[PDB]
């Protein structure tokens, strides 16, 4: 068997493989699967043991324990089905170490995504990968952009994506049905009609999936790369508990007024800091008053390029110690900060901030007695001199020059 | 003052531990700094007394 | 006390403070220093402990262990001497985490400099911060540009900088003498005479200290930012052991012919690769033949914007694997590359390249046996498929199009 159909720029692995079995040498994907299972079993038993029979768990990120064997199976698949080398490996949704604040991520060509934002992940009992109908009319394949939960309408055809069958009102899932063009319910006629657009919502989402250069009024769609544009959305959700909400228009209107909304949120926490006090300022932790607002912030592990959320948070803390001078009465600038919250404010590794503690550069705030190794979550250092250490290092957009 | 404390003051001369030393330490075999509370000439290093 | 003199755009911290004590007031800087030491002691003991009495160790980069306290002291100094906020903090030579290939760096407004290129660093027993004479004639203050070892002439006048006293022939240092306008030796008359210029060397140095846009014949003064223009100069020095040499004209004439000089230097190492062999190509490391040329290269940790030195190096390695096709006999493209040299060639973090090893994307030479964690200096991967992995990622100035 030799499939002559070739992969598109943004076609998914399941889409291409279903378009391979769309050629009438095999009746269904299962027939092909059992046939390649046999040919792998005759070749290599490990790659045979790796290769799953179903189309469900064929993506690389599903296999936690046999990823190396999965690539070996995929590579033998390329070798066996008369395809060029890497042909299946470019469509794969590969693994990623980078954590979106204790959220495992997923790598597509140049772009790493949080695994919450994927539609086809974990296999929810009944879910829909939504379909642009008159996009299938031109060519019958599934783009990788439709698997992202934020994408609801895009883009050349300017039409809302189709979720459910026009006959049964059963959700459209091309992985479950093993059919790109047709529904299990029928789809006897051509592609169905659509609700058009809000019309200005498309230039929001087209600004999102633009790659890695150009500025505008909205800080979200400013000079950023796509991977950090998702980081801002994930931060927004868990702040206001919008975990199940995936409306793009509820984020871009919020982030349009960015600096004013976050300052006033942080201003009331400073004014009502003395109210909440069970102990003194120099004994209370930072998360007791402000709550999670440092360790939730998107990380600056990339390049040493700071996030626009991170630039806005810290620049508030710089003016906090400015307004709270160092007197004998403790104030809001004596709040205790942990090594992880300290690591984020310096924008370095946690071992590097322990090494500053090792050479007594950053001075804890009480003495551990000889067998005390610092608990990474217990508030160790003051907010005060952790900032002054950061103002000892100069970067371009400090308030000193203007 | 204890004799030991006056002693500790007179013998506060050790700034050889690094080129740009912030303070002068009381002479200690491991260069122990009492205020900060960590050794400036640690046993792992080659600048401890032994 | 309330000083009325205010900082210029490029005035040094010491210059401004000496110009504060130039108001009569206090007799010397020491008298002012001890008076502020007293007032800090009464205010804050930690900031008192940080604030030094001498003018020697007053810049922020001198304080390795009390930087946070130094900034505090400086901020209290502003607050106490009737100055606006940040007034002293904009003249400060601040700290920088960026390494110029295991060389600690220093931060001025926008620009980060290697600490080797500073004149007043470490305090060499007797050294000179050179002075434009007829520049002092206009206004008595020290510019930040005269602290850089590469700057030896003015434009502000188009004249050579003065190093030594016209009376004693003792070197001019305005930190040691606590005097901007006068020498310790006297300087009884007005500012002295000068050797003019080579006249074309000024438009060399004026192209250097221009900020961050515009192209020309010379790749050094091409579309680059000043911080990387210093990276190129540091790379040039350690290649030909020009550590003590700081002549700017010896670098710009070298980099004028850039592509031809570096190719022919790398061509003889390829032709005389077989000559040096103690083992086979698939066992020998890259630095055994080519020698340090990959890890000495200016790093591409900025923006993912590649250095002109880095673009020239790798584009030679692309045509190396072109001329060495994959045959059973091992050849010059089978040289072993370590994870730091691999990290530079990819232009990413070293953990990111360990993670490609974790998932088995980049493959080792000969497989480990159960407890071997890869030594970061021991040559792990081949030069061969590390390049083919880099050519998988398409950037605009590839030779394919």
């Amino acid at each position: 068997f030799s499939p002559k159909a070739r992969a598109f720029s943004d076609e998914s692995l399941e889409s291409y493989l279903l378009r391979v079995v769309s050629e009438n040498f095999f009746d269904s994907y299962e027939g092909l699967s059992l046939a390649i299972r046999e040919e792998l079993h005759e070749l290599d038993f490990e790659a045979h043991g790796a290769f799953p029979v179903d189309l469900k768990r064929l993506n690389v990120y599903h296999a936690k324990h046999n990823s190396h064997f999965r690539m070996r199976a995929l590579g033998l698949l390329e070798t066996l089905l008369d395809l060029p080398r890497y042909e299946l490996q470019k469509l794969a949704l590969l693994k990623s170490d980078i954590k979106f604040n204790s959220s495992v991520a997923l790598y597509n060509n140049g772009v790493d995504i949080p695994l919450r934002f994927i539609r086809h992940h974990a296999e929810e009992a009944v879910d829909s990968i939504p379909v642009c109908s008159q996009c299938l009319a031109e060519e019958a394949y599934i783009k990788q952009s439709w698997h992202i939960k934020w994408v609801n309408a895009c883009t050349k055809h300017q039409c809302a994506l189709l979720h459910n069958c026009p006959e049964c009102y059963a959700p459209i899932n091309y992985i479950e049905n093993e059919s790109i063009t047709h529904c299990s319910c029928g789809f006897e006629l051509s592609c169905a009609s659509t609700s058009p657009v809000n019309t200005l919502s498309i230039e929001h989402l087209n600004k999102l999936l633009d790659k890695g250069e150009r500025n505008d009024s909205n800080p979200l769609f400013n000079n950023m790369t796509l991977t950090e544009r998702f980081a801002a959305l994930l931060w927004y959700q868990e702040r206001y508990s919008q975990t199940d909400n995936f409306c793009l228009n509820d984020a871009v209107n919020y982030f349009s007024k960015w600096p004013a909304v976050f300052n006033t949120e942080l201003d009331e926490l400073s004014k009502n800091a003395e109210m909440k006090l069970i102990d003194l300022f120099n004994k209370t932790e930072f998360k007791f008053i402000f709550g999670d607002a440092i360790l939730a912030c998107p990380s600056t592990q990339k390049q040493s390029e700071s996030h626009f959320i991170y630039r806005a948070l810290l620049d508030y803390l710089v003016t906090l110690v400015e307004s709270n001078p160092k007197t004998k009465k403790p104030n809001a600038a004596d709040l205790l900060v942990s090594v992880l919250e300290a690591a984020t404010l310096l924008g370095t590794s946690v071992e590097q901030v322990y090494r500053l503690y090792q050479n007594g550069i950053l001075q804890t705030a009480f003495r551990h007695k000889m067998n005390q190794r610092i608990n990474p979550y217990k508030g160790a250092f003051f907010l005060r001199h952790v900032i002054e250490y950061k103002t000892s290092f100069g970067n371009d957009k400090a308030r000193m020059y203007l | 003052f204890n004799s030991v404390k006056i002693g500790a003051a007179l013998q506060s001369i050790d700034d050889w531990w690094d080129e740009d030393a912030s303070k002068r330490l009381r002479v200690h075999e491991f260069g122990a700094d009492k205020e900060i509370g960590v050794a400036r000439r640690p046993p792992d290093s080659e600048q401890n007394f032994y």
